[PDB]
Order: C-alpha cells, then structure tokens, then sequence
RNA sequence: GUGAUGCAUGGCCGUUUUUAGUUCGUGAAUGAUUUGUCUGGUUAAUUCCGAUAACGAACGAGAUCUUAACCUGCUAAUUAGCGGCGAGUACACUGUACUUGCUGCUUCUUAGAGGAACAUUGUGUGUCUAACACAAGGAAGUUUAAGGCAACAACAGGUCUGUGAUGUCCUUAGAUGAACUAGGCUGCACGCGUGCUACACUGAUAUAUAUAACGAGUAAAAUAUGCUUGCAUACUUUUCCUCCGCCGAAAGGCGUAGGUAAUCUUUAUCAAUAUAUAUCGUGAUGGGGAUAGAUUAUUGCAAUUAUUAAUCUUGAACGAGGAAUGCCUAGUAAGCAUGAUUCAUCAGAUUGUGCUGACUACGUCCCUGCCCUUUGUACACA
C-alpha cells in the first residue's frame, strides 16, 4: 500500500515519485509553477 | 416509363429495342437508366432439422428497375411499347407533363 | 528538407552494426513523418524490412486486446516518449531508440540445443520486448505508458540490466550458453 | 374463441399450415424448410 | 397499392402456387408448361387469384403405380432419353423397392456434369415420390441437355 | 482551368476538384487546417510539402469527401490531392514539371498516386469474422 | 496550442474556418458576459441523455450545449430537434448486456432552441422542415467567428 | 394426430470432404481382382511432366457463375450529382462560406456491355520437362481476394416435432383430434457447453469534436346518428419507417408530414471505437453493475414466477484466471458498433454490413487429424 497525502524538471509522475503526492495535486502544483499528459521545464 | 423485372438480360433487350423504336422519329428519349438493384436476400438455415454444422443460404432475388423518359403522345407511347414482350418485364407507362 | 514529427529529423542518425542496417531500413523511401502507414508490410516475406521502424513501435504498443486496434493512441504516446527522450536524457531520440534495438535483439537462442538468430527476428523480437516491459511497467502502477515506455528506451540504449527487456535478452543469452 | 390475431399461433405457413419457423419477411409467410425448396420458382437464386 | 419487393414475391408465390396446382391436377399429363376440359382450370384459377425431366419423371411415377419390374422401365426410360437425343441421363430410384431395408439404385447412361453452373444450366432436373405397397418409393430423374456450349470444350477448326 | 479527380482508400471516395486560383485548399466546407485530429494532419499535408507551397499559389483546391471512417477519409484525401495536382500539371502546366512532381512522389512513396486495394472481406457463417469460426469443446 | 506553419492561406471569414471546441467555448464565455440565456430550473439537476447516468460537472454547459446547437443549425439547412438529440448521442452502458447507442434528452434542447427564438437567432421555417438560424444570428456567429480568427492570429 | 417408430421410407441437410477422389472402353496380367489411376519431380488439385502393360476416355478438380479489386476519361442521367446562372446574406482582394429560384458535363453516384495478367518482359532454381523463387512493369502477380456449385460411395448420422411427402401399429366422443381456462418449459445441493460484462490510468467520468456500410420500411381503430357500458347504422383516416411541432427529467405521449421508396424515414451522414479539453489518481477506487428495493411508462385480453424500457437508490464476485482447450496469415485477429432475421413487445443469439487495422509465419511433419505406397492381420458388425 501507499495512502498518498494532499494537504501539506517538470511532470506529474516525476512529482508523485517525489514528495509522495496524489496526480491532482501533481496537476494542480504544476498549475501554478506556470501561473491531457504533460512536460514542463 | 419504369420497366421492373428479374431478369436482366431480357430486360436490356427490351430497352434496346424501346430505344430503337423511338430512334424512329418524334421521340426525345432520353438513355435507359438502370436504378440501384435492391436485391431481397434471404438468408435461410439449410437443413429441417437442427443436424449438422448450421449451414446457411444467402438466397438473392435481384430486381432490376430500369428507368426511360418521353415528350409525346399516349397513343404513340403505347405503340412503341407494343414490341410484343411477355410475362417476365413488367412495364408501366407515365403521361405525365410534369 | 526530409523530416519525421516536424521535430527528429534522422539526417543526424548513425548504426553501426550493417545486419542491423539491412533488417530495419529508415532509408529514402522508408521517409515519414507520422507513423501511421497503410503499407502492404505482409503480403511479402521480407517486405517488413522496407516498414519504417516507428511504425513497427507503434504496432507493438498497440497490443493487448482491449487497447488492440488503437493505432493513434498508440503514435501519440510514441510521440510522448519521444518528446521525454528529447527533454530528459538530451540526445535524438531516433538515435536512442536505433541504440536500443541494437542492444535488444537476443543474438542466440534455443531450440529442441543452441542456434543462432536472423537480423530481422532479433528486431522484431526486440521491439516486441521493449513495448511489453513497458506495458508491464504501467499496469496497476500510476507512473503513465510513455514516460515508462520512455524510460525503459532509455535503459536499452544505455545497455543496463534495471529494465525488463534487457534482462530477458540476457537469460536468453544465458540459455542459449548452456545449451552450447 | 380467444384472440387468434398477434402471435405465433395467428397465423402460419401459406404452404403446410405450421406456425413454427414462418419466413416473415415481405409477405412471404412460408415456413423455412419450404421456402428453401420452392426458392428456384419464387425466384431467390444463390449467388454468394 | 403495393411496392415492388413485395409485388416480386408475391408474384413468385403466385407462380410456385400455380405450379403445385398443376402437379396435383395433372398425373395423367407430360406436364411442363406454366403460361397464361381446361374451363374448369381456368375458372379454379379465376377463383384464386381475382427431353424435359419433369414429364419424364411423371411417366416413371405412372409405371410404378402400374406396377412394372422396375429396373427394365427404367432400362425403357433410359432409352426414350437416348432416343430423344440426350447427352447424357441419370435417374435414381431409393425407397423401399422389394426389400422392407434401404436400397438405393443408379441408373446412368451418357455422362452427366453435376459441378459448376453449367450444371445449374445444360441439365433439367426432377422428383417424384410415387406411393406405393408399403410406403414411397423416391424417383429423382435427371437429364443433361444438348447444348449454348459448354464451357470444357476448346474446338479448333 | 479546372479539374476533377478522385482519392480512394477502403470506401471513402475524396473528390478533388483543383482550379485556378490564389492556394487556399478546402474540405467540402472546411480549411485543411481542421481536418480533425492533430496528429494525422501530416499525412494530407505531405504532398504538398513535396511538391512545395509556392507552386500551389496558382492552384485552388477544394476536397468532397464522403464514406468511410477517419484515418481512412484521411488517407482518401491525401491520394484525391495526389492524383488532382499531377493530373492538373499533365493538362495546364509542362510535362518535364509533371514528371519531377511525380518522380518526388514516387521517391516519398506509394498510395498518393496509386490506390490501396483493400476492402472488408465478407463475414461468413460459423463465425463472427471473415475466417474467425466460433468454438468446439468436444 | 493551435497555431503552426501551414502551406496556404486561410480565408477567415464564415465559422466552418475556425476550430470548433474554442470557437464554443468563446460564445459560452460571450453568452456568460451577456447573461442573454437563462438556466431554466430543472436544467440545475438533470441528466442530459439515457446514457450519461451521470451529472454534466461543467457549472455553465448549458450555454456549451446551445454554442453547439448554433455550430449545427449554421452547419445544415433545416435541422429539427429529433436530429439534435442524434447528434448529441453516446454509448449507454447496460452493464452487464452490451453497450447501445443512446438518444440524448431531447426536453432541454428544445428549451434552449426555443430561448434562442426568444432573444433572436433561430428561425421555425414554415417552408421545407424544423428550425434554422435566422439571419440576423448567423451574422453574429460569422463576427464572433471572425473576432477569435483575430484573437488566436494575435 | 407437434401420437409410436428415422432400424420401414421419401425428399432435404449433414458429415466422411472441400480433400482429391471415382469410374469406364478395349488391351494385358482359374478367381476375387490388379493394371490403367505410377519410382520420382511438380501442383491448391489422379494439376501436369516424365517413366511405363498399357492407350484413350468420362464425372470430380480446373473451367463456368456471383461479387469485390482497376479502366474505357467510349454507353446512359432520374428519384444521383457536377457545374451553368439568377437572387441574396456575411467577410476578403482590386474571391471564399451559406441558402431560396430556374435548367453543357458524367470525374465522383448508379449499372449495363466491354477491356485488363498470361507468370508478360527481366534474372535465378528445376531432368534447364512440368514448374517454382526473385526483380521490373503494373490497379493487381499466393487460379488477383472472397465465396457459390459439388462426383462416386456410404454412414443403419439427423429430420415422420416442416409438410395433406409417407407405410404399418395405436388412438377416434370419459379422443393421444380440435377448442378454452389457468400452470409449466424459465422450477435448482450441483457437472459440462456458446456467449456477454469485467477486473482499470493505452482507463472510467463528463463535455466538445470527428466521421460508416449493408439495410429495412402500409380482420383492427376513429367520429357521428338511433335506441337500451352494449348493440345497430353511417363514414373515414389510422394497422409498418418515423421527419417535424409541442408536452414529458427520463422513458414515452399527443398532434400532424412525407414515404408502397436512389424521391420520405435518411444516408454530403443513422453508429461506436476515434480525437481534443476537463474531473479522477491506483485506493475493490468515481474500476465493476451483479443482487436487491421501491415508480413512471409502452407493448398486449393478460406482465406476478418481476416482457422490455426509464428514474432514484443497492455497490456482490472479480487485482489477468489452475488442469485443459478454441480461433486465426492482410483489411484478416482483436476491438468497436450497427442493419436485418425472429418481432404485438423483448439481443447478451444468429446473420450481414461496415469502422478503428496488430503481432507472427511464409514453413514443418513434432503432436492431432485425414490421404498415399509398402508391410502384418485370426478384423469384415472391420
Ligand atoms: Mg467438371
Ligand atoms: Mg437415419
Ligand atoms: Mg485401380
Ligand atoms: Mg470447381
Ligand atoms: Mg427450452
Ligand atoms: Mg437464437
Ligand atoms: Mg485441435
Ligand atoms: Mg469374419
Ligand atoms: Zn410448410
């Protein structure tokens, strides 16, 4: 098991390997770094 | 003028003679067109009984319509109809303007 | 100018290995830039080696019934892997993937005793062998097919024993010394 | 009498009267067995 | 009013219909025909609506009902066929036939294609099932045509 | 002036019609720049990036397609702009050009002159597929 | 995101020249800003086809919905609302019995095709069949079509 | 007589077998018989060649038929289009998108007659025989792909529950005939089939976008008059496909419209996989929809043992499946749907049709099953 956690080179899967995080909150942390696969750098 | 029949080959005999008859004089005949063939299929399981690895027959029956147009008048389209003809093409006429 | 994905070009690409040149041929007419071929590749015995090699990733990926007869799915996420290659782990990603390949092919086999293996079957056997460590590696995972499917290319290309396919290449090898 | 119109039972073969497997299809209300022998006089050739 | 699909089949039906009626009247005839004493059929026909194989088959039923030795009518049969210019014949006689067991029996003379749609064409083929002692016995008669040709042949001059 | 041929992949039949005007290339009402998904929008690119872009300057196109599914539609319209540009230049342009554009095709390779064959072979009995039968358990 | 090097000119004029899913959203977002359609009553708790067993979870589809009504009257010439409802079908699931193709909720385009009738861009043909655009509405299409061209081009 | 008997039969169908096999004339070798019909090569093929107590036939194969494959830019033009052109509505430059009204071309659309591949030319392997492999040409090079047709002889195969094809025996008014009223074929500790749906992230969910092909579509009810819900009389749309307009969350309803069909349903698009953008986030989870509970309809004289449909809720097994075993070689497998058949209603079936379009051979006799020569047999019900 792994009960991934919300409340507290760029992909969602590099981000929930990680700091062990659900893939909508990797979406949403990826979101605002900006500010249906992704890449960012 | 819509020349039903199952036969084909009989059939464009007949629209090749029509044609010839109106190639005569007084006829504006426009070509025979043959219309899409909506063929009844029937697909039947051979065999009464239920022996056997169900073999079925896809039967066609294939209707061919033919399609032939005319400016003139009824007596003389009903003279170039009369090629004889027989029981297998079944004719009809249409005298109409529009 | 002749390109594939308006991106890769392979004007730049390089081989070898010259079995491997004759087996998969990314020539002048094996040009392309998208994948998806409607090519006749199996009404001939050989003539699956004149098919690009990207079409024949894309057909491997696209196995395993319930995705089977996806082929777009399947060249989008070729093109995903692709574009990781190219960011994470910078090179060509064509160059990688023929690297990969050329690692893949298992050069001996067994048999009912050891033989050894043609240049065609050895890539086809590899290309099948890198889309199902893959396919592995996504399911009941999380990760994603690409970046797995990338990484896994990755790995051939490096050569290392991490991966699924490399691994299995290598038992075989194995086998094959044991038997003779 | 009880309602003989819509079912199996309303109506049957033209040619033996079986209400059993009727080839229902444009009219032609002939139980397939039938059909299958009397296809050459209605006309319904096998091609393919 | 009625479309053309469901005219056509009925019209088959009609004639299938016709046929059968003909082949129920006429037991006593070399029946072919199908195109239109015989008032009365005409009127029946009113009513309802508001060298060949089949005659062939018709006189071997009749000889049966007859009572003959079977095999020479069938002898006789063959030979009318020869005599009436035919490539080639075949009948088939399967049914009781003296024994109560099987007993299925051949009668060929010259040769008879059966594969192909020249078969479909250049043979006409018929059957009969005449009532008899203790059940039926099964005439199945066929004949191959004189050709237009055949599709074997290849005739340099 | 004006010309007129067809593509034809599986059914799916792309008329072509390819007359004189400014380059613009349309899809019964549609630019090129829809077809619709991204990822296939290379392969009805293609020849023109062969033949080049300014030589279509003198050439309009629009595209009727009807029948089939995607890719195969796709394909249809690729081989309609094949046959129509090669067809255009034999009539309205030189033959040495013609012979060039054809060779570049040839050299890209095959299905944008030529057509694909290949149709749905019939399902037959026993089975749900054209040779898949169903299934014995003795 | 849509934008690259293409070998022709595009002529920007109509709406069958513009990409569809923006060009929607666009009128969505035009429509929100005008407030010019309501969202009934029951639209805030129904089902939009047999199929969907499920919620929309879109807050404002009802103006996606009538965005896509628009896109289609401009498409065709007299379109009713039996048709509407085709085109906005889905797979159903049966669960365990194999999926079916499923007729969408007809009530709600019907009210939508009726509001747009209200406010003006929709025209009940008494000649040939159901409801086109009106020509007023299909010149205010054509703008706002021509308006995002100008948008994505910038 | 949907009684008994398919081991009494007819016809029809299945398998042996879609494989290549069956037979004759004469000749030759006490008899059954053999030869022909074969050591070998070749072929998809007793298909050919070559050898030869045989030579020569005939059926079967092959040919033929039907499609599908590409052309005549010859034959034809509606109920198909393309333009031609008026009429506009929007915007570009100095044409493009879209509808109403009128009427040379045949590329697409339909479908008749023709054509085209014969291993043609090139090069290998082969008794340089029949033939094969490769290359070029080409729409096409595994008789181009797919069927259909189906010899001889059977099986004591199936079917008298398809038949007024049909024998005998039974039954014939307290009928095993027909007709009516329910009930049952669906009952369930369990074993074996054919399927469907799943086990998720190449995915569900929800919006948006894209785009098929084969098709198939015409005794009961309404309204008024006369009398006691019933009958009688008069009169006319409806019985199937549903456009469309309204009501209905939904299903469906009501009103009307076209269609006896290349015209209308509807088809320059009736579908789903597709694709694009959002919500999930590996957690029996929003995967999964069993089982259940309660309505709102429709069909029907009649819906309970729930016809089906819809709405809400119920959230079971299942984390890819053991021993075994099936199907398949190119538009194929698989996935995805969908038309038709049954149909008053009801596909999870069948049968067609398409759409997305893999892998792997391109062979071999190892298994399995057929066939052949030799061989052995005390088997011939083999
Ligand atoms: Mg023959
Ligand atoms: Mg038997
Ligand atoms: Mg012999
Ligand atoms: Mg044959
Ligand atoms: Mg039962
Ligand atoms: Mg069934
Ligand atoms: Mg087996
Ligand atoms: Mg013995
Ligand atoms: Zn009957």
């Amino acid at each position: 098991k792994l009960n991934h956690a919300v409340f507290i080179v760029i992909t969602p899967s590099a981000i929930a390997e990680k700091y062990k995080v659900n893939l909508s909150v990797a979406r949403a942390v990826i979101n605002h770094l900006a500010d249906s696969q992704k890449l960012y750098t | 003028i819509a020349l039903t029949s199952k036969n084909l080959r009989a059939i464009e005999k007949v629209c090749s003679d029509i044609m010839k008859g109106a190639k005569e004089k007084n006829l504006n005949v426009s070509g025979p067109v043959r219309l899409p063939v909506k063929t009844l299929r029937i697909t039947t399981r051979k065999s009464p009984c239920g022996e056997g690895t169900n073999t079925w027959d896809r039967f066609e029956l294939r209707i061919y319509k033919r399609l032939i147009d005319l400016y003139s008048q009824c007596e003389v389209v009903t003279q170039m109809t009369s090629i004889n003809i027989d029981p297998v093409v079944e004719v009809e006429v249409i005298i109409t303007d529009s | 100018d002749i390109k594939l994905f308006k991106k890769w070009s392979y004007e730049e690409i390089n081989i070898a290995d010259l079995s491997l040149v004759d087996c998969i041929a990314v020539s002048q007419k094996a040009c392309v830039y998208t994948p998806h071929t409607a090519g006749r590749y199996q009404k001939k015995r050989f003539r699956k080696a004149l098919c690009p090699i990207v079409e024949r990733l894309v057909n491997s990926m696209m196995m395993h019934g319930r995705n089977n007869g996806k082929k777009l799915k399947a060249i989008r996420i070729v093109a995903y892997a692709f574009e990781i290659i190219h960011l994470m782990t910078g090179e060509n990603p064509l160059q990688v993937f023929v690297n990969a390949v050329q690692k893949g092919g298992p050069r001996e086999d067994s048999t009912r005793q050891a033989v050894d293996v043609s240049p065609l079957r050895r890539v086809n056997q590899a290309i099948y062998l890198i889309c199902t460590g893959a396919r592995n590696a996504a399911f009941r995972n999380i990760k994603s097919i690409s970046e797995c499917l990338a990484e896994e290319i990755i790995n051939c290309a490096n050569e290392s024993s991490s991966s699924y396919a490399i691994k299995k290449k290598d038992e075989i090898e194995r086998v094959a010394k044991a038997n003779r | 009498v009880h309602p003989k119109k819509y079912g199996q039972g309303s109506r049957q073969c033209r040619v033996c009267s079986n209400k059993h497997a009727i080839i229902r299809k444009y009219n032609i209300n002939i139980c397939r067995q039938c059909f299958r022998e009397r296809a050459d006089i209605i006309g319904f050739k096998k091609y393919r | 009013p009625i479309s053309k699909k469901r005219k056509f089949i009925n019209d088959g039906v009609f004639q299938a219909e016709l046929n059968e009626f003909l082949a129920r009247i006429l037991a006593e005839d070399g029946y072919s025909g199908v195109e239109v004493r015989i008032r009365e059929l005409t009127s029946l026909v009113q009513k309802r609506f508001f060298l060949c194989a089949m005659a062939q088959a018709e006189s071997l039923r009749y000889k049966l009902l007859k009572g003959l030795a079977v095999r020479r009518a069938c002898y006789g049969v063959l030979r009318h066929i020869m005599e009436s210019g035919a490539k080639g014949c075949e009948v088939i006689v399967s049914g009781k036939l003296r024994a109560q067991r099987a007993k299925s029996m051949k009668f060929r003379d010259g040769y008879l294609i059966s594969t192909g749609e020249p078969s479909k064409r250049f043979v006409n083929t018929a059957t009969r099932s005449a009532q008899l002692k203790q059940g039926v016995l099964g005439i199945k008669v066929k004949i191959m045509l004189p050709t237009s040709i055949l599709p074997d042949n290849i005739s340099v001059l | 002036k004006r010309v007129q041929t067809f593509g034809k992949k599986k059914t799916a039949v792309a008329v072509a019609t390819v007359t004189n005007g400014k380059g613009l290339i349309k899809l019964n009402g549609k630019n090129l720049d829809l077809v619709e998904p991204y990822i296939l929008k290379t392969k009805v690119y293609e020849p023109l990036w062969l033949i080049g872009s300014g030589k279509l300057k003198n050439l309009d196109i629009r595209i009727r397609v009807k029948g089939g599914g995607q890719t195969s539609q796709i394909y249809a319209i690729r081989q309609a702009i094949g046959k129509g540009i090669i067809s255009y230049y034999q009539k309205y342009v030189d033959e040495s050009t013609k012979k060039e554009l054809k060779d570049v095709l040839l050299r890209y390779d095959r299905s944008l002159l030529v057509g694909d064959t290949r149709r749905c072979e019939p399902k037959k009995f026993g089975g749900k597929g054209a040779r898949a039968r169903y299934q014995k358990s003795y | 995101r849509l934008l690259e090097p293409v070998p022709f000119v595009k002529t920007n004029n109509c709406i069958k020249d513009v990409d569809a899913d923006l060009f929607i959203r666009s009128y969505a977002t035009h429509l929100k800003l005008h407030n010019k359609i309501t969202y009934p009553k029951w639209c805030t708790f129904v089902k939009t086809g047999k199929g969907r067993k499920l919620a929309p979870l879109n807050e404002d589809w009802y103006f996606i919905r009538a965005s896509s009504i628009l896109r289609r009257l401009y498409l065709h010439p007299d379109i009713g609302v039996g048709f509407l409802r085709r085109q906005f079908s889905s797979k159903q699931r049966r669960g365990v019995a194999p999926n079916h193709t499923s007729l969408a909720s007809g009530k709600i385009l019907r009210s939508i095709l009726q509001q747009l009738e209200n406010l003006g861009y929709v025209e009940q043909n008494p000649k040939k069949k159901g409801r086109r655009l009106t020509t007023k509405g299909e010149n205010a299409i054509n703008n706002f079509a021509r308006y995002i061209n100008k948008k994505v081009y910038n």
